[PDB]
């Protein structure tokens, strides 16, 4: 009876269901039935009685097979014992580490822009509360709380020294966060907590593509480690200082995309000469001259002193001396290059890419102490210069090519004869159809040309020969070309014409939409654009179940796996050979 | 020239190209039509309660010689009001009563009746009654229903092939959809073998039904197959061929046409061998004989000489039968065409399968699919199947499935029988075979052609007449038994279930839902949603990929974007602006005639159906003055191929850009420069706002807002009225005009306001005054401004300034930077209402009461607390402190020497009472805004339960004199008129009434007489108010009625203030969020030149990831606008001339091109100046249209008149270094809004709390202190990483192992860190319930 | 943790047997379903020797 | 489950809490990461005894 409680809806009534109405029934049956075997009932009545009782007894074991037993006043049917083991609400359910957790639940996400990547901010709220038997313990090891009560009537009174005692505690001692969605194992990573008044924790932003995180409305769960044990599993397995490599494949999972790229890229450029360009200085000098005045970042024939250190002896480093010239943003970096790291592989225009391979080889070389350091002085620069920066937008950001106007009339020229040549019966509707797709696809791949011709380095500056064609300083075009954010497919969406986007079900309108935000839409093409984004969001809506799906199936026909033994001493194996088909190569024997 | 007195205070400047035509509609009449026709009185019965009694109301004993009729139906007076109502949480209903009629005629009279009891009505409880706003309180709460979209009752003629046939072949199935009864469909078999279903079931042989139809084989055969004469006499075997009817089949041999050969021997026909011989007249021409043996018999024969059944139907011919049938029965037969180049048996095939050809054996089958059981006995069988479709009572659909099943078989009549009919069912499958053979197209489920909505009324009908039969049964039953009475009619006429089943339809239905009452955008969009799910439709969420998908006939009638993003998505849709419903169950488009190229105002509603028929222009197009059109070729759409067209070839135009977008979509400016699903997260959380303390104009508008505000009905507007004499903080009372006042009334209107009231969310609404006195107000016009709303206009948010530019990161993807000065302006600041209730619960032990007497509690709790253990109203509260003191009596005990030492010492407790007083939840804190008793009548305690009863009667009394005072004021003046002239000076009836010295005799002939009319006039007005108070204090203290377990119910009301802190969901009008993050303090932010600082620092590399370039249009409009306020202010400032004000103002209005001409100087005088320039001195009120906004260079000019760059980029100097920025950058000013998301909501801990009877594992979702739960793939996760000893933690320490729990909290307030297992409880209920089974399992060792 | 049983004095099958994809009792006597089925409701009569 | 369940029972077949899932559902260390030299040591004493 007490895994069936009678947990009373008003009070007055108990109404035990779906446990004891079926034994209830099958109860009573039995013992009308018992009763009048004794008293010699005819043969088609208790067989009668027999039939119900044996239909009771199967729709108690499993009224969904046979029969239909609904509750009272509701056609839904009985929880029976097999329904409470096996589907969706059975105990093979979330008793598989499915159940509650005494200390998490429902934190927020914010920015820690500061705190490095081996802490988390832990508001004070979170705090005081989930380790409250610690603070209880070490009340009582200080001699401040003589009895539980007392310590219990300190902490809901919140003193000061209980702040401090808390501190105290929080100090060393490790924590885990989780994602509640993740697709890898990397969803849950360990961090310090550190106290700050708030109500929302700050996960480091170079952390948050692992956790696939956005900083929109979004939510986050807390895991305390008690044991000691479980401690040192958090800080030698959970911890994010040695988790950089994706186990997937082998890519540095920790890559900046954000404003660290575009900041990075634009500290280490130059237009044609800013101020004091032919300058030379030794490189400490140059943020000297930077902050105060006469330099900028934007400084080129910047010749400066660089002393190389190289390991070229065994695991034993040398330094060199250099005389190359450069920018002020490449030399203002180099102080935070560490000492194994050239030069030369920093001197370029340092793009997204150009960083990965940085921290993909500062750790193959120096090691992991050195990468870390290195990766957390670099995020905060590229957060200093971008703020710096400022790297503004606006509508006069991006430029309609004047050029488009006649690509359009000469486009729809084309489709005009291919209209009368149809009319002329010499042409066939497929035919006519499939030519007006060829041509305003070679008119998009024009009007893309055009517009990047219009956005590429076509930006002459005054100089001693007056024309000097160098890269333009179009916000977007170094955020598309440094790949922090926008790629040329979405930037052809904002400048020139649209495209086709002519998808009712598979087939394709004849007419493209020629037009871009910037100069707004017609009401039929933003009608009939929104059928893709529409198809979109119910294949993400419907596929994230699917994948799901599929995860758990392969997680469970490959659970029985481990490494058990070192060699199998076994001479067979597997020929393994470069991926030739096709036009070439598709991936080296690398 | 536009006046809008209301309006013409502000006045909002409009950039609409095109004019409008077609006003925007009241945009509630869906919901207030339907119930208003249900319960409408209509002279001819055709739906509601007209049809619903005429449906089967006639109620006849079995041969009892009775009948019962009725009159018709009255509907009773609701006893209380909206607000009463609400107050006391009843639902707000409409009684209803009946006139009958109950007749009896005596025996051996044909239809001889010899006594009526048509004298008595009777009552049948009470109908939800809807209130001003498309609305309904029951119990006390607020709901809506939301109208359900599903397929229009009809045939389907669907395809349904595909993958799904896994055979490489196509499908051809017809489907009937009765609006009432059983399911009818017929499956195409890949044998080429038709099958009848029947909901869903066994599928059954196509002809069995034919044959159950009383139809012989011959009959069908004739019927659906065309027989050639096949006369062959005298051997010739000479048969009639028409080339033109038949062709398109080679000929083998012997062929000829009228003599000479025409086709030759194994050539092919050829269209000109059909045309000669269609030419040359051809008679019955010699064919080979192996033509006979593969055609089919069409009709089964007998012999001349004898009558067998030789040569029996569905028999091919056979050379062996050919000669006996020749020499015996005939020599001309009838036989079959069988064309399978164009044609098809399709039933031949099937009727050979058949195993019955009798009727009889036909009936049985049937019978025996629908029972499997209890074969019938040539009766059971008969009625059950003339039941099933040929029943009137139990089938009809409605008359739109008749006028559907008439539209799809393109017949002329619309008018039929519920019931179906032989003929039918024949031409059914006849088309069926067409179309598989090929005739035309298929259906189109997702075409809205075949989809039909369903409102309120109609779903209310069905109900009632559910609930009608079955009691109607009861009655016929009570007539046929007992029939010899003269009893009043109510022998069998109950009305508790009837209101059960309205009560149970209205109180809990999927589609009865409460509305979102934050918003009142929210509401009105709420109310104007359409479903699909429910009784009907789409029983799930699941089984549909397409159905969702945007249909093209989408077009005007609902918008494409608002939809949720939830699993739900293209489910839910809102109406556009101008749809309306159709007559039946559709929807209507308006559009505008055009004729011979000039369009024609005339406004044409269209369907699915005519919109596909003729042609009509976009809107994006140029139009002449006289109604032509500047360029001949106008993109027009036809068959949802839209292309250009000449001039000549359009048929209708569209009405406005709006037509195509809901009510929410439209509020959006620049909807053509911002992403499709940006859009539509935009407008799903622009329903998730709230209100703030000071509500604030949008400076950028779309102009609907003001419609939107005044139809929502959330605030106050002026009906009838002429000028306001006395205004309240909460209380308005306007005089109208004798203009529109109709005598036999006084002439006042009051109004009283909603202060501080929770809503369904939970919030707050307050309504504020707008006029300040005495000012003449029109009708129509808005009078008070309720929450999120200003002067007559939708204002949910607050104009921030804002930039973009990425600051230390503190913008790094979606996370919001806030001032301090906004903290300080206490902007976005949200007020939040709480509601606690108790309730006495009297026990068999004894009554629980009210007294304030708790013991084992000290006095400063009870300080707050007054006599009967209230808190008084206005204090304040914080944790847990008690509300009401309540105790529990506790049975009484023995003489118990220690307890009566006890009450000897202490006394006036005894232990007989428990504290069950009521405590404030812990982490809740605010104070009390008022409290509410409510007693059941039989009980008067009444401590201080008297003082709300006073404060409603002094308001009742208060509220009440004034117009009897005032009609009061006029008799007096009426009676000092009379006394002028006859010698009597004011000044005595100044002094004292004296009733005029009670009739002196001024004129002793009228003036007494006069005089007296007057009194008595006086003396009946005197009577009817204090009949009228008398009447509402016992409506007052009347008292209530309660649960009978409950004995009273005290209710208390809470106020909270919560402000804005880091955590909160943030979000603009253009899909775009954010988190706040940090409250920077206003130095630290970057200042312009002039030294004033930016107020949200927001990341400007959100917009190309998602395409929202109307965010910096929103931006320079910004600035134009603030531009213009700011000068507008430093001018008022400066105390110049009002000429000059006047003069910058309307360049500030006439600029730009084309779109409404306005002038001051004209309409507005010099006082309405400066107050409509105080009104817009902070900036200027701009609407956008939704396709017709204005231009990139149109903003150009208008920043040039604001003294401010067009490229909008500014220098900044950062507030932390002081430093000029490069690269200037663009400021904005955004309408932001803060959402219902909100961080201390979400905040939630726990430790270690209260456990699960049941496996022992703590609550969950933060019910009482839950703690969060642990999930399957999380532990794979950290298999993955494989850290044992915390999975161990897991599954031990923090679970249900009970000796576990104790055990580690002691080991960790002793700083041991020692884990013990122990063993899971919820194993423990596992293996007891593998053992409540008969199964043996067991742990080994 | 502890139990409780009912006598259940007229016999009584199994309905997890005998009904899932394989038939137990059927796989035993090798008798058909449908049968067995019949005879569980006193209305197959089945001969026992 | 319940077709498994049947099938076990019909067979009479034992876990032994091999597989990881046994470790999870039984709530003890599971025999790898650092469980897996425990879940060794235990696997050589209870092949001594």
């Amino acid at each position: 009876p007490d895994l069936r409680p009678l947990v009373p809806l008003d009070g007055g009534r108990f109404a035990t269901s779906d446990l004891n109405d079926l034994y209830r029934r099958v109860i009573n049956r039995n013992n009308r039935l018992k009763r009048l075997l004794d008293l010699a009932a005819p043969d088609i009545i208790v067989r009668n009685e027999k039939r119900m009782l044996q239909e009771a007894v199967d729709a108690l074991l499993d009224n969904g097979r046979r029969g239909r037993a609904i509750t009272g006043s509701n056609k839904r049917p009985l929880k029976s014992l097999a329904d409470m083991i096996k589907g969706k609400q059975g105990r093979f359910r979330q008793n598989l580490l499915g159940k509650r957790v005494d200390y998490s639940g429902r934190s927020v996400i914010t920015v820690g822009p500061y705190l490095r990547l081996h802490q988390c901010g832990l508001p004070k709220k979170m705090a005081l509360e989930l380790f409250k038997p610690f603070i209880y313990g070490k009340l009582e090891l200080r001699g401040l709380a003589t009895t539980i009560k007392a310590a219990k009537k300190m902490v809901e009174r919140e003193e000061a020294v209980v702040w401090d005692i808390l501190d105290e505690v929080i100090r060393e001692h490790p924590v885990l966060l989780n994602r509640a969605p993740t697709l890898h194992r990397l969803g849950i990573q360990a961090f310090e907590p550190v106290l700050i008044e708030g109500k929302a924790i700050q996960l480091h932003p170079l952390v948050c593509a692992a956790y696939n995180a956005d900083f929109d409305g979004d939510q986050m769960a807390v895991h305390v480690p008690l044991t000691l044990e479980a401690q040192l599993e958090a800080r030698a397995l959970m911890m994010s200082t040695n988790n950089i490599l994706s186990p997937a494949n082998g890519e540095p999972i920790i890559v900046p995309s954000q404003d660290v790229v575009l900041g990075l890229y634009y500290m280490t450029r130059d237009c044609v000469n800013a101020k004091g360009e032919g300058m030379v200085l030794t490189g400490p000098k140059e943020a000297e001259r930077l902050y105060r005045s006469g330099l900028a970042s934007l400084h080129a024939r910047v010749k400066v002193r660089i002393t190389e250190y190289e390991k070229d002896a065994n695991g034993e480093l040398v330094a060199k001396t250099s005389l190359k010239d450069t920018t002020v943003g490449r030399a203002i970096l180099w102080m935070i290059v560490p000492k194994g790291l050239p030069y030369s592989i920093v001197n370029q225009a340092l793009g997204k890419k150009a960083i990965s391979k940085m921290l993909n080889t500062c750790y193959r070389i120096l090691g992991l102490k050195p990468t870390v350091i290195f990766a957390d002085q670099i995020m905060y620069t590229g957060f200093a210069y971008a703020a710096r920066s400022g790297a503004s937008v606006g509508i006069d950001d991006m430029v309609i090519p004047e050029k488009k106007h006649e690509i359009i009339s000469e486009a729809e020229a084309e489709v005009a004869e291919i209209q009368e040549q149809f009319q002329s019966g010499l042409v066939t509707a497929g035919e006519r159809y499939n030519k007006v797709i060829d041509i305003w696809a070679a008119a998009n791949d024009r009007v893309s040309k055009a517009m990047m011709d219009n956005l590429q380095t076509e930006t002459v500056i005054n100089r001693d020969g007056q024309e000097e064609k160098q890269v333009s300083f179009n916000s977007i075009y170094m955020m598309a070309d440094s790949g922090a954010r926008g790629s040329a497919a979405q930037i052809r969406q904002l400048a020139g014409m649209r495209g086709l986007m002519a998808k009712p079900d598979g087939s394709i309108i004849e007419t493209p939409i020629t037009a871009n935000f910037r100069e707004g839409l017609n009401v039929l093409q933003y009608f009939i654009s929104t059928h893709g984004a529409r198809k979109g969001l119910a294949d993400t809506a419907l596929k994230t179940a699917n994948s799901g799906y599929l995860t758990r199936r392969l997680v469970d026909v490959a659970q029985d796996l481990v490494v058990t033994e070192d060699d199998c001493g076994t001479h067979e194996g597997i020929m393994m050979t470069p991926v030739i088909e096709g036009g070439d190569v598709k991936e080296p024997l690398r | 020239m536009v006046y809008s007195y209301t309006e013409k205070k502000r006045i909002r400047k409009d950039f609409g190209k095109r004019p409008q035509v077609l006003d925007v509609p009241y945009l509630l009449s869906i919901q207030l039509d339907s119930f208003q026709k249900f319960i409408e009185q209509d002279p001819e019965g055709q739906y509601g309660l007209e049809a619903a009694f005429r449906s089967v109301f006639p109620i006849q004993s079995y041969s009892g010689n009775s009948e019962l009729q009725y009159v018709s139906y009255r509907l009773g007076e609701p006893v209380f009001d909206v607000q009463e109502c609400q107050i006391r949480g009843v639902t707000y209903s409409a009684p209803l009563r009946v006139k009958l009629r109950l007749v009896i005629y005596e025996r051996e009279a044909p239809e001889g009746t010899v006594k009526d009891i048509k004298e008595q009505e009777v009552y049948m409880g009470e109908i939800p009654l809807m209130t001003d706003n498309g609305t309904f309180v029951i119990n006390g709460t607020e709901r809506v229903i939301v109208s359900q979209l599903h397929r229009s009752p009809g045939v389907f003629f669907d395809s349904d092939k595909g993958k799904t046939h896994s055979s490489g072949k196509v499908l051809y199935n017809a489907r009937i959809i009765p609006y009432r009864g059983s399911w009818l469909d017929f499956e195409f078999d890949p044998k080429d073998n038709l099958f009848v279903r029947i909901d869903r079931r066994r599928k059954l042989p196509a002809t069995i039904i034919l044959r159950a139809l009383n139809y012989t084989t011959e009959q069908i055969l004739d019927l659906f197959f065309e027989k050639v004469i096949f006369e062959i006499r005298d051997n010739k075997l000479q048969m009639e061929l028409v080339p033109e009817r038949l062709r398109g089949e080679t000929a083998s041999f012997d062929i000829e046409a009228n003599g000479k050969v025409y086709v030759e021997k194994g050539r092919r026909i050829t269209a000109r061998h059909i045309r000669q011989l269609e030419k040359d007249d051809v008679k019955l021409i010699e064919v080979p004989v192996e033509y006979i043996a593969g055609k089919v018999v069409a009709k089964d024969y007998i012999d001349e000489s004898t009558g067998e059944l030789i040569c029996a139907a569905n028999m091919e011919l056979s050379l062996d039968l050919l000669a006996k049938l020749s020499q015996s029965g005939h020599k001309r037969i009838e036989t079959l065409f069988t064309n399978d180049l164009d044609h098809g048996p399709y039933i031949s095939e099937t009727l050979r399968v058949d195993p019955t050809n009798d009727r009889l054996s036909a009936l049985v089958e049937i019978y025996r699919m629908m029972r499997p059981g209890e074969p019938p006995t040539r009766e059971a069988a008969e009625s059950l199947f003339e039941n099933l479709f040929f029943s009137e009572d139990r089938y009809d659909l409605s008359a739109v499935g008749r006028m559907k099943f008439n539209r799809s078989l393109l017949r002329e009549e619309i008018e039929g029988s519920g019931i179906l009919s032989k003929d039918d069912i024949i031409d059914v499958m006849k088309k069926l075979i067409d179309i598989r053979n090929g005739k035309g197209e298929v259906d189109d489920i997702d075409h809205l052609g075949n989809r039909r909505i369903r409102s309120v009324g109609e779903m209310a009908e069905n109900q009632f007449r559910v609930g009608l039969v079955r009691v109607e049964r009861a009655v016929k039953e009570r007539l046929s038994l007992g029939d010899l009475d003269t009893l009043m009619p109510q022998d069998m006429i109950n009305a508790k279930p009837i209101s059960a089943a309205v009560k149970e339809f209205f109180g809990s239905s999927q589609l009865s839902q409460f509305m979102d009452q934050n918003n009142p955008l929210s509401e009105i969009t709420h109310k104007r949603r359409i479903s699909a799910l429910g009784p009907g439709g789409l029983t799930r969420e699941r089984a549909g990929f397409e159905v969702r998908d945007v249909h093209p006939t989408h077009y005007g009638r609902v918008c494409p974007i608002e939809t949720p993003e939830g699993p739900n998505i293209g489910l839910i849709n809102s109406l556009s602006v101008y749809a309306q419903t159709n007559e039946y169950g559709f929807l209507e488009t308006p559009y505008r005639k055009v004729t011979d190229g000039v369009v024609t105002d005339e406004i044409h509603y269209l369907s699915a159906i005519e919109e596909g028929n003729y042609v009509i222009a976009q809107a994006n197009s140029n139009l002449d003055e006289e109604g032509h059109f500047v360029e001949d070729l106008v993109t027009c759409r036809s068959k949802g191929e839209s292309s250009l067209f000449s001039r000549d070839q359009v048929d209708y135009m569209d009405v406005s850009t709006q037509q195509v977008v809901s009510v929410g979509a439209s509020l959006i400016p620049f909807l053509e420069h911002d992403d499709a699903n940006r859009a539509l997260m935009g407008a799903n959380m622009q329903r998730q706002a709230v209100p703030t303390l000071r509500a604030d104009k949008p400076l950028v508008g779309t102009g609907m807002e003001r419609a939107v505000a005044v139809d929502s009905g959330v605030t106050a507007v002026a009906k009838r009225g002429g000028v306001v004499q006395y205004v309240d903080a909460s209380r308005i009372v306007i005089k109208v005009n004798e203009d529109e006042m109709y005598p036999g009334e006084a002439g006042i209107d009051i109004y009283n306001l909603t202060k501080y009231t929770r809503s369904n969310q939970n919030t707050c609404i307050n309504q504020m005054p707008c006029v300040s006195l005495g000012e003449p107000v029109e009708r129509g016009d808005v009078l008070a401004d309720g929450p999120s709303t200003d002067l007559g206009e939708l204002a949910l948010g607050q104009n921030m300034r804002v930039a973009f530019m990425p600051w230390n990161g503190y913008n790094f993807e979606d996370s919001i930077l806030v001032s301090e000065r906004v903290v300080q302006e206490d902007r976005f600041t949200t007020i939040h209402i709480q509601e606690l209730a108790c309730v006495s619960r009297d026990t068999k032990l004894g009554p629980e009461e009210i007294t304030a007497d708790i013991p084992n509690v000290g006095e400063a709790a009870l300080s707050k607390l007054d006599e009967s253990g209230i808190v008084y109203i206005g204090a304040e509260v914080t944790g847990g402190d008690i509300l009401v003191g309540k105790v529990t009596p506790k049975g009484e005990t023995q003489l118990t020497p220690e307890e009566k030492l006890l009450r000897a010492i202490f006394g006036e407790k005894a232990s007989d009472v428990k504290d069950s007083s009521l405590r404030v939840p812990n982490g809740v804190s605010g104070t009390v805004i008022d409290v509410q008793v409510f007693t059941r009548d039989g009980v008067e305690k009444d401590k201080r339960a008297l003082e709300i009863e006073e404060m409603q009667l002094k308001q009742a009394k208060k509220d009440l004199s004034e117009e009897l005072q005032i009609l009061e004021a006029g008799l007096f003046s009426r009676i000092r008129a009379v006394l002028v002239a006859g010698g009597v000076e004011a000044e005595k009836l100044d002094k004292l009434p004296r009733d005029r010295w009670l009739e002196l005799g001024l004129t002793d002939e009228e003036k007494q007489n006069q005089l007296e009319q007057l009194a008595e006039q006086y003396d009946e007005l005197k009577h009817e108010f204090e009949k009228k108070l008398e009447a509402k204090r016992r409506k007052i203290t009347q008292g209530d009625d309660l649960a009978p377990g409950v004995l009273k119910i005290v209710k208390v009301y809470l106020a909270v203030k919560r402000r804005i802190q880091p955590g909160d969901k943030m979000a603009g009008r253009h899909g775009n969020k954010g988190v706040i993050s940090k409250i920077n303090p206003i130095e630290d932010m970057p200042y312009d030149e002039n030294g004033t600082p930016v107020d949200i620092v927001l990341n400007p590399l959100g917009v190309p990831s998602r395409m929202n370039i109307g965010q910096i249009l929103e931006t320079h409009l910004g600035m134009a606008a603030k531009g213009i306020g700011d000068k507008i202010n430093a001018m008022l400032k400066q105390q110049q001339e009002v000429a000059k004000l006047r003069e910058f103002i309307q360049r500030a209005y006439d600029l730009g091109a084309d779109v409404r001409q306005k002038v001051d100087l004209s309409t507005f005088s010099d006082e309405e100046v400066m107050r409509l320039a105080e009104n817009l001195r902070k900036g200027m009120p701009i609407a956008t249209p939704v396709f017709d906004g204005a231009k990139e260079a149109e903003i150009k000019e208008l920043l040039k008149l604001g003294d401010l760059p067009t490229s909008g980029q500014i220098r900044l100097y950062d507030g932390r270094t002081g430093e000029q920025f490069e690269r200037p950058v663009t400021v904005g000013y955004m309408y932001m809004l803060k959402l219902n998301h909100l961080v201390d909501d979400k905040m939630h801990a726990r430790s270690t709390g209260s456990y699960s009877l049941v496996t022992q594992q703590p609550l969950g979702g933060k019910a009482q202190f839950g703690g969060q739960r642990f999930g399957e793939m999380e532990v794979w996760a950290l298999e993955a990483y494989g850290a044992a000893y915390t999975l161990q933690e897991m599954l031990t320490v923090k679970s249900d192992d009970v000796n576990g729990r104790t055990k580690m909290y002691k080991n960790i307030v002793d700083g041991n860190h020692q884990m013990e297992p122990g063993m899971p409880e919820s194993f423990n209920v596992l293996l007891k319930e593998i053992r409540s089974l008969g199964i043996n399992i067991e742990l080994e060792d | 943790e502890r139990m409780g049983h009912i006598e259940l004095a007229s016999p009584t099958a199994h309905i997890w047997f005998l009904k899932s994809l394989p038939s137990r009792i059927g796989l035993l006597l090798d008798m058909p379903l449908r049968d067995i089925e019949r005879v569980l409701y006193f209305e197959s009569y089945v001969v026992i020797e | 489950t319940t077709r498994v369940l049947t099938e076990a029972a019909v067979a009479g077949k034992r876990d032994e809490l091999r597989g990881l899932k046994e470790n999870v559902i039984v709530g003890r260390l599971i025999p790898a990461g650092t469980g897996y030299a425990y879940h060794q040591d235990r696997m050589r004493r209870r092949a001594a005894g």
